[PDB]
RNA sequence: AACGAGGAAUUCCUAGUAAGCGCAAGUCAUCAGCUUGCGUUGAUUACGUCCCUGCCCUUUGUACACACCG
């Protein structure tokens, strides 16, 4: 990731790879999604992943696949929350703005 | 109140450790225990030997186990002697000058393998640990290390200083690259672990436990699993022992030795490719006469690899190594076990080993004891009597340390010195008494069958006309000398055997320590039964009394010395010590103050009207068997179980603070150098480095990063409130150029967000009272940035909350038969719902 | 410091101000009528007339100008 | 959910969802969590 | 003949407190060389800080939201 900060999601090779994943390893690629998105730090390179998937597999067949309902219900709320966060902080990008805005008032 | 240190040692050929050679046979450096020994092969005399700075026996010597010479190298184009003791110091020696001249310290375990470019003085070193350390000599203190095995270290080979070829216990074989500082190839050798590593420029090979060698194909090939290293060739049964060290040389066909575990060591040869042009279309004849093929692929091995030889050596062997010559004869330096070196020959024209064993040439074994020592004596003030377990008698002179005559009985338990006519007295468990001389012939005496088990002790009157015997068999039989042969004067029985005996040395009265825990004591001229001592707990072990017969003495194997009173027969004090337990003791001839010998390795002097250890001594390591009291002067000896011998003679700043100098740094640092980027526009000097960016290795950037991240979540608040304005300005510009260089931004988006909007409000009509444009500029590259992170964020996570709220909600419609009674259906739902349980208060 | 130690200057608050100034001329006016033979109301009084005037013949004038200047030396 | 603690037997979840294995840890840290683990079960 | 408000060190104290002034008693232990009650008069300067001196406590969120860190 700190690579490709520079519809792709990686470096294709990587994306490629990911699309060519197998099912044990899916379930095991979302727990450990799972826990990355439990902290509230790593939430990052837990969306990527998840994105990554998602643009990637067939949805039907991940959902056919076993387990992951449970997974699904250990992963949204927490991304809800890390949602709300960053509302909160697009907010005071604003105050960031009307700074601007004053000082060019006064000038 | 008298002091006491050793002088000096005796017997110890070579230790268990390497054997060297220099060439003149050469002259040989093997190791003693903090000694390194070296003489002559013609001869049979000590050269020199060198021990370490300070003597030991002092208070000022370490009350500790000496860390023995475990390893030791020889540069003679450097005349350099590098020596490495067991608990993991390296030292260094000269020949000449023989001088200690730089002392390293790096590691905690015992040395193993010391390989150094003294070419370029790059010292390579491994100790029992896992960490191969290369030290720079001249530095004086280790260029780096390389820890990545994980038991051991038991081979290794460095080449230029490119690469370097591990193999170690947890059985696999490591290569390391040294300039990218780190390893590159790994490969598993044997079952359990693999021990041999020798190395010729393209064929290498390598020794396990399976009695069973492989060969393996080196490169410098591209790949990473493959290219470098191959597994060609699979060896077995050089003796079904297993393979402990390799060594390679040749003249022109090549050879090499492996040592094992017995008394042998196997010698091979490798052909060269005319033979091996011959073998293969022989072979191939064999197969005409694919499938035969990978046959042939499966005996590569055996098809290079040639036996040379075998050795088969005395008792046991510890240490090899080469003299060559002329491609005719072929001769072998060995060390044994105990104290033994073997000189050795083979003769050969290429062709034929032409003896079917080799000539056991060059035997040194005169001032070595050979076996277990098993016991000691001393001759009046001039001589030293020490009775080793091939009834090795052998006298010495005190002045001068050599040897004098020699005798042979087998496996003896006690001796005693007889000073009429300096005779000496043996007896063996196999239960027979011995005796003989030292300036007359050889044997005098020996009255085999003295008893049929095991004799135990053996003393002598202070007349020497009756000497005492006791032997395992229940029995005590005195002796007597008559005018020089020997008769029985009494045997007495008892219902326990006879562990020890001893009588006084005033002649008055005599003991005898006893199996059932007790020493009964009788007269010397009626045998009553005047006393018995119990409570010992243990077997008791040996016996003294002192010089006016006042003091009685008693050591058991409980790790007490316990004293008593030949008033009544009760004991004086008990005193507990020696770990291990207490194998002798004995007073001194003067008075009151006496010596403890004990199986941990300890000799410790007491005195006994204070009740005290005056001194702790700590000579060598293994167990102390074997101690005499001078007759006279005093001084002590003791022999111990590595076949030593020892002779002792008498004498701040704040969160906020830190932020804002840092931050200043960076900043100037920054400026400095868009000053630079200007000025080379309009060049169309760099400003140096930082000794504090260069050396942490940051860019600015992660360097107030770093400071940041330091400062903790709780302090931060009162450090951005006590910032003031101008580094507020820095500030700002700071984050433009993490806007600039954004990669640094998305590992501490939330970090960075937080802190510049407090600073912004907090700081606000300051800052927008003001009026500068690049202020206005950096404000607007910021907010556009930040928009553009945020925003990014927000749309990865909306998206991914959307999809997979779709993806449950198509498993629920796919695998969720419904009930359509609703009221069933609130039940059912909730009653499978997910539950969790709290604790109220009511 | 940690042995090295000097004087600095720092400013000062309003009421530390008012309570210096109070009790600096009070001990001027005890000071000037300790072993005299005028009295403690008549030296206060000469004593405030000359601090309200300024004229440096004040014992709180001159202790004033001592403490800035001192301040002032090691800045 | 909170992060359960370590389902299989040769690794180690923390609570803050940093997962280990006792097959890529090096032995020094291999030490320091069994000292925190030791100090984690000292108290409970 | 000593003596003009009592050095070096050292001890204590943040409001009806330091200090000053007296009147009463004399309570089964102590106190008459004194001890304890009661009233009068009533201040200057701190009310912040862990920087020094020392002292302690915590270094495992465990307690149930939101938030914070991890």
């Amino acid at each position: 990731l700190g690579e490709s900060r520079s519809e792709v999601i990686f470096n294709e090779e990587l994306d490629q790879a990911i699309s060519i994943l197998n099912d044990e390893q899916l379930i095991l690629l979302m727990k450990r999604c799972r826990d990355w998105n439990t902290n509230a730090k790593t939430h990052t390179i837990a969306q990527r992943t998840i994105r990554c998937i998602l643009m990637h597999h067939n949805i039907a067949k991940l959902s056919e696949i076993p387990g992951m309902v449970k997974i699904v219900d250990a992963i949204i709320p927490y991304t809800q929350r890390h949602f709300t966060r960053v509302d909160n902080l697009v907010e005071q990008s604003y105050i960031l703005d009307y700074a601007l805005v004053e000082m060019d008032k006064l000038f | 109140y008298q002091r006491f240190e050793q002088a000096a040692a005796f017997g110890v050929i070579a230790s268990n450790a390497n054997c060297v050679w220099i060439p003149a046979p050469g002259q040989l450096i093997t190791s003693a225990l903090e000694d390194v020994n070296i003489w002559d092969i013609k001869t049979g005399d000590l050269v020199s030997k060198l021990s370490d700075g300070l003597p030991p026996g002092a208070s000022d010597a370490r009350g500790a186990k000496p860390a023995e010479c475990t390893y030791l190298e020889a540069h003679k184009d450097t005349d350099l002697l590098a020596v490495g003791y067991a608990d993991g110091v390296i030292k260094v020696w000269d020949l000449m000058s023989k001088t200690v001249l730089l002392n390293f310290n790096g590691h905690k375990a015992a040395i193993t393998l010391l390989q150094f470019d003294g070419t370029g003085t790059r010292l390579i070193s491994g100790s029992k640990d896992s960490n191969i350390i290369v030290w720079d000599l001249v530095g004086e203190v280790g260029l780096y290390k390389l820890r990545s095995h994980k038991d051991s270290i038991t081979g290794f080979w460095c080449q230029g200083e490119d690469w370097l070829i591990s193999t170690s216990k947890d059985g696999m074989i490591k290569l390391w690259d040294l300039k990218t500082h780190q390893c590159i190839e790994t490969h598993i050798a044997h079952t359990g672990e693999c021990w041999g590593l020798a190395v010729k420029d393209d064929l290498l090979i390598t020794t396990g436990t399976d009695s069973q060698v492989k060969i393996w194909k080196l490169d410098i090939e591209n790949d990473k699993m493959g290219g470098k290293l191959t597994e060609m060739g699979i060896f077995e049964k050089q003796s079904k022992q297993r393979g402990l060290k390799i060594e390679f040389i040749t003249n022109k066909t090549s050879f090499f030795y492996i040592q094992n575990a017995d008394k042998t060591i196997e010698t091979f040869r490798i052909r060269k490719e005319e033979e091996i042009a011959r073998g293969l279309k022989k072979r191939e004849k064999r197969l005409k006469e694919e499938e035969i093929a990978k046959s042939i692929k499966e005996s590569y091995s055996s098809f290079i690899l040639h036996p040379f030889q075998t050795i088969r050596s005395l008792y046991k062997i510890k240490s090899a190594s080469w003299t060559t010559v002329s491609s005719s004869k072929l001769e072998l330096v060995l060390t044994t076990s105990s104290n033994t070196i073997e000189y050795y020959s083979i003769p050969y024209e290429k062709r034929d080993p032409t003896s079917p064993a080799p000539l056991k040439t060059h035997t040194i074994e005169l001032q070595g004891q050979r076996t277990d020592v098993r016991s000691i004596d001393i001759s009046d003030d001039n001589k030293l009597l020490a009775t080793a377990s091939n009834g090795s008698l052998k006298i010495w002179n005190i002045k001068t340390h050599k040897c004098i005559r020699t005798f042979e009985c087998g496996y003896a338990l006690t001796c005693k010195f007889l000073p009429g006519g300096l005779l000496v007295i043996l007896g063996t468990r196999n239960g027979e008494l011995q005796l003989f001389d030292l300036a007359s012939s050889s044997l005098l005496d020996t009255i085999e069958d003295a008893h049929d088990a095991a004799i135990w002790s053996l003393d002598l009157t202070s007349d020497g006309k009756r000497l005492v015997t006791g032997s395992a068999d229940k029995t005590v039989k005195f002796w007597d000398f008559k005018v020089l042969k020997l008769h029985h004067d009494t045997t007495l029985e008892l219902t326990d055997d006879i562990l020890c005996v001893r009588v006084s040395p005033d002649d008055r009265y005599l003991a005898i320590s006893l199996l059932d825990n007790t020493v009964k004591v009788f007269f010397l001229d009626s045998m009553k039964f005047y006393l018995s001592l119990y409570g010992h707990k243990l077997p008791v072990l040996s016996i003294d009394i002192s010089f006016d017969s006042k003091m009685i003495i008693t050591s058991s194997a409980d790790k007490n010395i316990k004293i008593w009173g030949l008033d009544f027969g009760d004991c004086h004090k008990s005193l507990f010590a020696h770990q291990d337990s207490i194998m002798n003791v004995k007073f001194l001839p003067q008075s009151h103050n006496f010596f403890s010998c004990s199986k941990d390795a300890v000799v410790k002097y007491w005195d006994g009207e204070k009740f005290e250890c005056i001194q702790k001594l700590y000579a060598h390591q293994s167990e102390v068997w074997a101690l005499a009291v001078a007759t006279d002067g005093g001084f002590v000896v003791s022999s111990s179980h590595d076949h030593s011998i020892r002779i002792w003679e008498e004498t701040s700043l704040k969160a906020g603070e830190r932020l804002m100098e840092a931050l200043d740094l960076g900043i100037a640092e920054i400026e400095g150098l868009e000053a630079y980027n200007r000025d080379m526009k309009l060049w169309q000097i760099k400003p140096q480095g930082n000794a504090v960016l260069i050396a942490v290795n940051k860019t600015p950037e992660q360097y107030i990063m770093d400071t940041l991240l330091r400062i903790r979540m709780s302090q931060l608040e009162d450090a951005l409130m006590v910032m003031p304005f101008s580094y507020v300005l820095k500030f700002l510009k700071f984050i433009d150029t993490v806007m600039q260089n954004k990669t640094l931004l998305h590992s501490h988006l939330p970090l960075i967000c937080k802190n510049l909007f407090f600073i912004i409000k907090f700081n606000h009509k300051e800052l927008v009272s003001q009026k500068n444009e690049e202020l206005k500029l950096q404000i607007n590259r910021v907010k556009t940035e930040l928009r553009s992170a945020l925003k990014s964020t927000e749309d990865d996570l909306g998206f991914n909350v959307q999809g997979l709220k779709f993806v449950k909600q198509q498993w629920n419609l796919r695998h969720n038969y419904e009930f359509v009674d609703e009221y069933d259906q609130q039940e059912k739902e909730s009653n499978s719902a997910r539950k969790r349980v709290f604790g109220t208060v009511i | 410091g940690g042995g090295a130690a000097r004087r600095q200057a720092v400013d000062v608050s309003p009421l530390r101000r008012v309570n210096q100034a109070i009790a600096l001329l009070t001990i001027g006016a005890r000071e000037a009528a300790f072993r005299n033979i005028k009295t403690i109301a008549e030296t206060l009084a000469e004593e405030l007339i000359n601090a309200a005037k300024g004229s440096s013949t004040s014992y709180a004038i001159k202790k004033k100008d001592e403490l800035e200047r001192v301040a002032k030396s090691n800045r | 959910y909170n992060v359960g603690k370590a389902e299989k037997d040769g690794e180690i979840r923390l609570k803050n969802g940093v997962a280990m294995s006792k097959e890529e840890l090096t032995r020094e840290d291999k030490n320091r969590l069994r000292r925190a683990l030791k100090r984690k079960r000292s108290k409970a």
